[PDB]
RNA sequence: GGACAUGGGUUAGUCGAUCCUAAGAGAUAGGGAAGCUCCGUAUGAAAGGCACGAUUUUUCGUGCCUAUCGAAAGGGAAUCCGGUUAAUAUUCCGGAACCAGAAGGUGGAAUCAACACGGCAACGUAAAUGAAGUUGGAGACGUCGGCGGGAGCCCUGG
RNA sequence: GAGUUCAGCGGCUGAAUCCGGUGCGCUCUCGACGGCCCUUGAAAAUCCAACGGAAGUG
RNA sequence: GUGAAUUACUUAAUCAAUGAAGCGGAAUUUCUAGCGUUAAAGUUUCGCGAACUGAUCCGCGUUGA
């Protein structure tokens, strides 16, 4: 176990962290 | 005989002059941050848009989704500063300043650049100095009622969002302009609608009001709401005239 | 009395500004060079970079190697800060001389660098190792 | 005193009329006043154009939105104070 | 539009591929100018001293063409 | 003695930036001059940056790279009183956000 | 699995063309050689002292001949390296053509190498 | 004689056009209209890129996010002097420069503490790597009123 | 060495082009300010810089 | 055009927003004009290698009147 490996969480509620790629399938202009 | 300066007034060189326009004052998109949350911008700078009375708020947000800074000309409220936080969402602060849904603001709050239906980014109680007051709510229909500028009471969706305080600039009308200058100037950064002269002062050919040897009407000047574009000069439809002695 | 050896704070003007560095004396009464309350402080200049569980070892060496350096700078311009560094090895190496010649500046210089690549490695001040954003 | 009672409307001169022209004065004698920032307190905010207030004081810089001739209007501080009353009642 | 206070430099500079010419300039005021024309610039030396003027001509090499007052 | 411009462009305009010079020839001439250089301004006051030549906008590629900025975070993009602020108030937030979440953690 | 909102059209296989014919049965000569570039020198008194002067042929030109071709249809004709050509349109909608020969070749031999003086 | 006749005459990397966008014109997508054509200008469009990989069942997988025209007075890369012709010149000639782009070469600096040091600082230095992505600045701006500096002209003492 | 003025020779040779003062002066520009507005006074091409840290005998 | 005992429903058509960004179900971020991207920890396989979760599943009708 490296100390040096650190965890950095992302939060991404309203206003936290940008949000991450998710499936928006059901809103694509298709 | 000939087409009447109100029947002109369809386009052409009665446009309006927007060469100096600071951008169109609207809300943000109602997006998943607005609807759940509340969502926090800085006001980078206060602007005067030519052509209205209300100074424009620059608020700079950043973009839930991406890397990047979203910018939103907002209708400035009295007590804005640059430098100041706003937040707009459901869950913000009962500030001048935010933006929060009618439906969660209590009655008798002042409000500004109300959405007529949410999503509309702002329609009502925008001039300067003007503002809506939340009358009441109808929680069982989901709507919300309010009192307009015009003393008008309409029926919004409780949705409709609104800057909580008062138009920037109130009091414009107060000051005499005192001069046909001040008036030309008034009015370049707007439409082509001054000087305006008077039917009467035309000939028949050029207005239903012009003509005879006097400057006289001839005939009342309450025209009805049926009538043709060129007959409805004067008080259209008017249910009452005179003064209120 | 908040500015002691063995605190930890920010430099906010000059070359290195933003740079989190550890007061390594104080001179607060002042100088004839100096007449003003001064600090001589040992910092990062380039911050090691971010490592990864995947990265091979060659690598997090690569990336854990830091840069240093050796300031005096004025009260005025040192923002300090509630972290505490222990400056083990690194109590008697500065003095006026050792500013004066640069051999024991460039020594001074290389023996910051070994403890705070040691100190790094140790997994110790993760918050004075990592960069302030801003 | 230079003029009794017409003030910064002196150079009006005798046009406009002279009720046209006293409702003017009190106007322009608060839209060219220096205003005390409420952020720095220096005397430093003048009128840029109508609602905007800006203050030259080094170090502040601050813009304020405002009435057109006054910084503060009393419909504005109403509406301040009734906010107030009702965010801290909910 | 480039003065040189080096004597060798300017030395070096004739013997260079790029110059092609040198000019003698003798004032009323008695210095002695020597400008060397090169491929982009023009660079002159102000010598106010005769003998050392005649040694710096005849350190130039031969195979520059040196030229009088024109 | 009188000039004349020496391009086709009367109606002096802002591009028709003239000078007046004595020739080797003793003549009085018009000499067509470009506009000024402007010194790169702060991105957050708005303030004119310090040590930064004032040049046209094409003009600044000739400089070589420490003649148009200055060796500090932000350097040529912030003045230093800016950069300071954002020194500070980045760390004080930094501070609060750390008491905040030690503050709701427990 | 799409993570963005908008849907791109995808790339195709765009094949090039590989006709089954030829649509012209011989390609055309150099429409814009050397013979039609140079039509004949101008002679003229001025033209004669810019000879004996600036070292520069004076030509009637193509039109539709620049620079470049000038100087490879005057190197291609007459063996001579051009060191600059400046060119005008006459009133009369004529190409006119200063070629400034090199200093090591003189424009008097050869202008009478050419004949025209 | 600006007439008449015969000839001759206008030379540019640096001056303009060309490039940029303004108000505005305007095809395409689409919808009208018997039609001529009309409306439309990112609109109810599948409107185009970019990087990774021993090569992937030797049949390609994996990620990442707007035409055009329109200014010889607007924006804007870089040229000056002397001279020359019967007539051309910031264009030719003599001299002296400049800008943009391209390629490798010499010299110098940094580098195994990979990505220079100095000054408390504002900042300086002949150099001092920085993809994607983001952001800031210059271009880039009214009007009047004095006050200060400069250049040219004017005035003036030998 | 150019331009200009002047004195000589039959294209050539001599000289001189020097030293200073001034201003509610004019023309253009520049700097620091001031006032005015219910008037707040273009865009884009282009160019630069920054935050970030991909990557890396030679 | 569909129902229910006078009312409901939405696929027809109408309207409005956007970059058609988080809709319907179930399982269970507020003393400051700062920066926020090119995932890292965790869990398995073979060095910024892969794979799974970090970031729940389901439906699919871009959402709202």
């Amino acid at each position: 176990k490296n100390p040096l490996f650190v965890s950095r969480p992302r939060s991404f509620g309203i206003g936290q962290d940008i949000q991450p790629k998710r499936d928006l399938s059901r809103f694509v202009k298709w | 005989g000939r087409v009447i300066r109100a029947q002109r007034k369809s386009g052409g060189i009665f446009q309006a002059h927007t060469r100096l326009r600071k951008g169109a004052a609207q809300l943000r998109t109602l997006d998943f941050a607005e609807r759940h949350g509340y969502i926090r911008g800085v006001v980078q700078k206060i602007i005067h848009d030519p052509g209205r009375g209300a100074p424009l708020a620059k608020v700079a947000f950043r973009n839930p989704y991406h890397y990047r800074t979203d910018v939103e000309t907002f209708v400035a409220t009295e007590g804005m500063y640059t430098g100041q936080f706003v937040y707009c969402g459901k869950n913000a602060a009962l500030t001048v300043g935010n933006v929060l849904p009618v439906g969660e603001m209590p009655e008798g709050t002042i409000i500004s650049n109300v959405e007529e239906k949410a999503g509309d980014r702002g329609a009502l109680g925008r001039s300067s100095g003007n503002y809506v007051i939340i009358v009441g709510h109808d929680v069982d229909t989901g709507k919300t009622r309010v009192k307009l500028p015009s003393g008008a009471k309409k029926v919004v969706p409780s949705s409709a969002r609104g800057v909580v305080g008062i138009v920037a600039g109130g009091g414009r009308i107060d000051k005499p302009l005192l001069k046909a200058g001040r008036a030309f100037h008034k009015y370049r950064v707007k439409r082509n609608c001054w000087p305006r002269t008077r039917g009467v002062a035309m000939n028949p050919v050029d207005h239903p009001h012009g003509g005879g040897n006097h400057q006289h009407v001839g005939h009342s000047t309450t025209v009805p709401r049926q009538s043709a574009p060129g007959q409805k000069v004067g008080l259209i439809a008017a249910r009452r005239t005179g003064l209120l002695r | 009395k908040i500015l002691k050896p063995g605190k930890v704070a920010l430099i906010t003007r000059g070359r290195f500004a933003g740079k989190k560095v550890v007061i390594l004396q104080a001179i607060d009464q002042g100088s004839k060079s100096h007449p003003f309350g001064h600090a001589v402080v040992a910092g990062v200049e380039r911050y090691p970079l971010k490592v990864t569980k995947s990265m091979g070892a060659k690598r997090i060496a690569r990336r854990s190697r830091v840069k240093p350096f050796i300031k005096v700078v004025n009260y005025n311009h040192l923002m300090p800060t509630r972290y505490a560094l222990e400056l083990d090895n690194l109590k008697g190496l500065i003095t006026a001389d050792t500013f004066k010649e640069p051999t024991q500046r460039s020594a001074a210089r290389k023996t910051v660098k070994k403890t705070f690549e040691e100190k790094y490695q140790s997994g110790k001040s993760a918050w004075f190792f990592t960069p302030l954003r801003f | 005193k230079r003029t009794k009672k017409v003030g910064v409307t002196g150079k009006y001169g005798v046009r406009y009329g002279a009720s046209l022209r006293r409702d003017v004065r009190k106007i322009e004698v608060q839209q060219h006043s220096r205003y005390q920032c409420p952020f720095c307190g220096r005397n430093t905010v003048k009128r840029t154009a109508a609602g905007i207030w800006c203050c030259n004081g080094k170090g502040c810089k601050k813009v304020l939105a405002g009435g057109a001739w006054t910084v503060t209007t009393a419909a504005a501080t109403s509406a301040r104070s009734t906010i107030r009353r009702l965010r801290e009642m909910v | 539009p480039r003065q040189i206070s080096d004597i060798k430099q300017f030395l070096e500079i004739a013997r260079r591929k790029d110059a092609t010419s040198a000019r003698i300039k003798k004032n009323t005021n008695k210095d002695v100018k020597f400008k060397l024309r090169c491929s982009k610039y023009l660079y002159t030396l102000v010598v106010a001293d005769a003998k050392k003027a005649e040694k710096l001509r005849q350190s130039l090499p031969p195979d520059l063409t040196v030229t009088e007052v024109g | 003695q009188r000039v004349t411009y020496r391009r086709r462009l009367a109606y002096n305009t802002r591009s028709n930036r003239t000078r007046i010079i004595k020739t080797p020839g003793n003549n009085i001439r018009y000499l067509h001059i470009k506009k000024l250089g402007t010194i790169p301004r702060c991105g957050d006051t708005g303030v004119p940056l310090q040590g930064i030549p004032a040049l046209r906008p094409r003009e600044f590629a000739r400089l070589s790279h420490n003649k148009k900025t200055v060796q500090r975070a932000y350097g040529g993009c912030l003045s230093a009183n800016a950069v300071k602020d954002r020194i500070v108030r980045a760390f004080l937030i930094e501070e609060q956000k750390i008491v905040k979440q030690k503050l709701k953690q427990l | 699995v799409r993570t963005s909102t908008t849907f791109r059209r995808p790339k195709t296989l765009q094949l090039s063309r590989k006709p089954k014919y030829a649509r012209k049965s011989v390609a055309h000569a150099p429409r814009l050689d050397e013979y039609k570039i140079i039509v004949n020198p101008i002679n003229s008194e001025s033209a004669m002292k810019k000879i004996e002067d600036d070292n520069t042929l004076v030509f009637h030109v193509h039109l539709k001949a620049n620079k470049f071709t000038i100087k490879e249809a005057v190197r291609k004709l007459y063996s001579v390296e051009p060191v600059k050509i400046n060119t005008l349109i006459r009133p009369n909608g004529t190409k006119k053509a200063f070629v400034k020969l090199s200093a090591d070749a003189d424009a008097l031999d050869v202008a009478n190498r050419i004949g025209f003086l």
